[PDB]
């Protein structure tokens, strides 16, 4: 009765427990890919991240300078 | 009495002497356990046939809950989790049943060693030899683990034994 009423089945904690080990084993690859990537993006700059301002090139004037060498 | 197997739990046949009174007095002991009988074994008996027709008016049933096999932590991947957590659950219970296997067969050698009375360091010897072999197997797989035992440490003990059992079977082969 005290079964009955209050708990439940092995196979209920069973497959939760298969199913939270499966997502905190992908957060933990995660975490680890996270940190290769960031690590890789900062040591070469050609990723999306750390990627640091330069001079636009709207700004040059391309017109004739009153001196033909510029 | 039905209640347990006869095999797992052996009972030899309990050969009893017949009583031969070589005196007329009559002793105390057989009128005593005669009025035990008349004066509690009845009121006893009648008592649980009572409650035992209670008991067969209303009969229900329980059943014992079957284990299917599934992959041990030898044919795990390294990092995948779910078998690992499955064949870490498998482990476990068989570590529970060498347990229990354990005890029944120190169960048997403590009635053996009560029951032959003085001759117990002769007639206990099968008994004996056969807990030192149970108690070799369960020392070998599971000893040494520590607290934080698991299947991982248990294979990885039995690879180092397999590695020294090879390794001395081979310097003694070409020797
Ligand atoms: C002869 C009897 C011998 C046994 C006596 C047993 C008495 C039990 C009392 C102690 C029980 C402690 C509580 C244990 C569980 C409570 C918490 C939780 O586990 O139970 C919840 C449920 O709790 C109960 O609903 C309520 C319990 C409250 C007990 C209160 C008892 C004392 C009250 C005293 C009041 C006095 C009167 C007021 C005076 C002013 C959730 O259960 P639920 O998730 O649904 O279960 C579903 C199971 N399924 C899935 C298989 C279907």
């Amino acid at each position: 009765w005290i079964a009955r009423t209050f708990y439940d089945g092995p196979e209920k904690n069973y497959e939760k427990t298969m199913a939270i080990l499966q997502i905190e084993a992908e957060k933990a690859e995660l975490r680890l890919k996270e940190l290769e990537v960031r690590r890789l993006m900062r040591a070469r700059g050609d990723g999306p991240w750390y990627q640091y301002p330069t001079i636009d090139k709207a700004l040059i004037d391309h017109s004739p300078k009153t001196t033909p060498d510029n | 009495p039905d209640s347990w197997d006869k095999d797992v739990y052996p009972e030899p046949p309990r050969r009893t002497p017949a009583p031969a009174p070589q005196t007329s007095l009559p002793n105390p002991v057989t009128y005593l356990t005669k009025i035990f009988d008349l004066l509690v074994d009845r009121p006893v008996t009648l008592a649980r046939e009572f409650i035992e027709q209670q008991h067969a008016k209303n009969r229900y049933y329980y059943y014992h809950r079957e284990f299917r096999r599934v992959p041990d932590i030898t044919e795990c991947e390294e990092k995948d989790i779910l078998c690992m957590f499955e064949a870490e659950m498998q482990w476990r219970r068989d570590y529970k049943v060498d347990q229990e296997i354990v005890n029944i067969i120190q169960e048997r050698l403590k009635a053996c060693q009560q029951r032959e009375g003085e001759s117990y360091r002769q007639n206990c010897a099968k008994e004996l030899e056969q807990f030192t072999q149970v108690s070799k197997a369960f020392q070998d797989r599971y000893s040494d683990l520590g607290a934080h035992y698991s299947a991982r440490k248990c294979l990885a003990k039995q690879k180092q034994r397999m590695l020294a059992e090879r390794k001395a079977a081979k310097e003694a082969a070409a020797a």
